């Protein structure tokens, strides 16, 4: 759920989901068009993707269970559709803490016109 | 509370 993925942002980075990637570049929190800004908005991008693999699965709302081995998110099984949004968050979670380095506040809040053009996943 | 798309 998004919730338990703002939570997982939040252990992993030390930022807060929100406002942190709830409305960054042109992929985080919201959009669907444009070159994406930079590494973190490319997470994005492929998060984005990645909940487009799951046409039937509710990643909003539907919650997954997980533990951490050391530092390690492990999925834990539960529907197929909780198995595969878990995959999709951790992925994303582990993306923001690999580029935590290039992160930019400038842009948070990113307006919609600056971001144009189909990208395909 | 709602945050992601």
């Amino acid at each position: 759920s998004l919730l338990e993925f703002g939570k997982m942002i939040l252990e992993e980075t030390g930022k807060l989901a929100i406002p942190s990637y709830s409305s960054y570049g042109c992929y985080c929190g919201w959009g669907g068009s444009g070159t994406p800004k930079d590494a973190t908005d490319r997470c994005c991008f492929v998060h984005d993707c990645c909940y487009g693999n799951l046409p039937d699965c509710n990643p909003k709302s539907d919650r997954y269970k997980y533990k951490r081995v050391n530092g390690a998110i492990v999925c834990e099984k539960g529907t197929s559709c909780e198995n595969r949004i878990c995959e999709c968050d951790k992925a994303a979670a582990i993306c923001f803490r690999q580029n935590l380095n290039t992160y930019s506040k400038k842009y948070m809040l990113y307006p919609d016109f600056l971001c144009k053009g189909e990208l395909k996943c | 509370f709602l945050s992601t798309k």
